[PDB]
RNA sequence: GGAUGUGUCGUCGCAUAGACAGCCAGGAGGUUGGCUUAGAAGCAGCCACCCUUCAAAGAGUGCGUAAUAGCUCACUGGUC
């Protein structure tokens, strides 16, 4: 339900680009 | 489990098995091989881990109900007669015995729906399957 | 089978791997005793709905169907049998196996199907030619589909000696 | 930002941007820029609007990156096909429809170029054990 | 190590082997090591 | 209760028209199968487990991740 880089459906995931 | 009414006492005695034919309600079936006295609270032990092992099916036959009450020391004394009529029920098995025998599972999900349910009885018993044909 | 000995006497083969038996039919009850692993390899197919050769030492060909076999309880062993000498047009009635054939619509539907009863023994089966076995349907079968003997199909002939509205299958529910 | 390269696969939707659930870190964290795919890809979606087309990319470096496209999902517009909009539980026991064998003919022909199947026949009934499995039965065929 | 009373496979790598007078388990992966004594 | 510790009887079994274990090489496309989920793609859990090609390669062993992925298996050929 939270993290940062770490799923696939609700939004969170990592960081960069 | 247990009888639903009755006398209420005892005693106890053993002979090898006398009427526990083999295949009859199933392709599969586990037969004990040692005299013993199986208690209700054993056998709950095996048809619950029987089930786990099975979704559906419901392919288990528990044909060892427990006809025999058994009893206890109320706390040490002895100045007094008889005891306990409630410490358990029990149903003596005797060798060659069928308490069970599922049926419709594949060979294996029978190989193992005894093997965990034989591990938590007693005594020694051993899986069996057909050419069974005295009475029917 | 080649069975030899028939005195009342078995030592000369209980340790010796050798089972006892007896045959008969009225006429003749001549004592017998066969091998182990022969019969223990045979009986197995032919069960009862199977005859076979019996020739005695000596030379002397018979004709029986396997009566009534009790085995060792502790050892699954089979101790003694009793063969039922084939008679020619009526042998008596005989015992014969249920069984299932192509997917039944219960078994994917949700459930699956019972037999309730495994062998089934049907009144005359007329010797030379005597069912041993007895395919049966099942796939119409659905939600608690009872099959009994006056459905099953018949051998041209036997009779079912079974009460007729008798469950021989059943397919079973779920849980 | 650097020099390293190599391959990834997805699968984001037809005609819908990707936020940071779909990309985002996902491979934008290579050096490859969203914003020059939310246009891109979501382009080419416009044909093939209204599903989840299936995209591979491919990596070299700095602010490179390629992508192809496929075909969407044809389960969209099944459900369409017998008003229901949400696969079934058991697609065995309680299905979802049936169909004909017409609308099969241009499935193959926007799936050619992924079946490498034999001949028609092949392709003919490689997509009816996916249809059988999904919830779905077959209308017409042998001799009658 | 895992001295336990019932040492038995635990996957396809599982290599029960007798050492010394024991009866002993060297497997892959080592949390499989088992050995009754 | 456990274990390729030895002795002896029985059962499948699978097999120079060249198996088993070893080895080089392969491995499928549908499909991230449908179903379910915040997502799970051979591998948390329902349903099934069909199609195509082929010498082959099974909607699938287990390990592995937030799923991906990666790593091998069952099936195939040559070397003995």
């Amino acid at each position: 339900i939270a993290s940062a880089s770490c799923t696939t459906x609700i939004c969170t995931c990592s960081c960069s680009s | 489990k247990r009888t639903k009414f009755r006398k209420q006492f005892r005693g106890r005695m053993t002979g090898d098995a006398k009427g526990g034919d083999y295949v009859a309600f199933g392709d599969y079936g586990l037969i004990a091989m040692e005299p013993a006295w199986i208690k209700s609270n054993q056998i709950e032990a095996c048809r619950i881990v029987m089930s786990r092992h099975f979704r559906r099916g419901g392919k288990i036959y528990i044909r060892i109900f427990p006809d025999k009450p058994v009893t206890k020391k109320p706390a040490e004394t002895r100045m007094g007669k008889g005891k306990g009529a409630v410490e358990y029920w029990v149903s003596v098995v005797k060798p060659g015995r069928v308490m069970f025998e599922v049926a419709g599972v594949t060979e294996e999900q029978a190989k193992e729906a005894f093997r965990l349910a034989g591990h938590k009885l007693p005594i020694q018993t051993k899986m069996v399957k057909r050419e069974v044909y005295d009475e029917a | 089978m080649e069975l030899t000995a028939k005195p009342r006497t078995p030592k000369q083969k209980l340790d010796e791997s050798m089972i006892a038996a007896v045959a008969y039919n009225k006429e003749n009850n001549v004592s017998f005793a066969l091998d182990r692993k022969a019969f223990d390899r045979a009986f197995r197919q032919q069960s009862t709905t199977g005859l076979f050769d019996i020739t005695v030492e000596g030379g002397e060909t018979f004709p029986a169907l396997v009566k009534a076999v009790q085995m060792d309880k502790r050892k699954r062993a089979p101790i003694h049998v009793d063969f039922y000498m084939v008679t020619y047009g009526e042998p008596v009635e005989v015992s014969v196996p249920v069984h299932t054939t192509g997917r039944s619509q219960g078994e994917v539907q949700g459930g699956l199907v019972d037999i309730v009863v495994h062998n089934l023994q049907i009144v005359a089966p007329g010797p030379r030619r005597i069912p041993q076995e007895l395919v049966v349907d099942v796939t119409k079968m659905n939600i608690g589909d009872h099959i009994t003997a006056g459905d099953i199909k018949l051998p041209e002939g036997c009779t079912l000696a079974a009460d007729p509205e008798l469950t021989v299958v059943s397919v079973l529910p779920p849980r | 930002m650097k020099k390293v390269a190599g391959i990834v696969k997805l699968q984001l939707p037809a005609g819908k941007a990707t936020p940071a659930p779909p990309v985002g870190p996902a491979l934008g964290q290579y050096g490859a820029n969203i914003m020059e795919f939310t246009k891109a890809f979501n382009a080419q979606t416009a044909d093939k609007g209204d599903a989840i087309i299936p995209v591979e990319i491919t990596i070299y470096a700095d602010r490179s990156f390629t992508f192809i496209t496929k075909t969407p999902p044809m389960s969209y517009l099944i459900r369409k096909a017998a008003g229901i909009g949400k696969g079934s539980s058991t697609p065995n026991k309680a299905k979802v429809g049936k169909l004909n064998w017409d609308q099969v003919l241009e499935i193959a022909k926007t799936k050619m170029p992924d079946l490498n199947a034999g001949s028609v026949e092949a392709a003919a009934n490689t997509v009816a054990g996916t249809a059988r499995s999904m919830g779905v039965t077959v209308e017409g065929g042998p001799n009658a | 190590m895992k001295v336990r009373s019932s040492v038995k496979k635990m996957c396809d790598n599982c290599k029960v082997v007798r050492r010394h007078g024991r009866v002993l388990v060297i497997c892959s992966n080592v949390k499989h090591k088992q050995r009754q004594g």
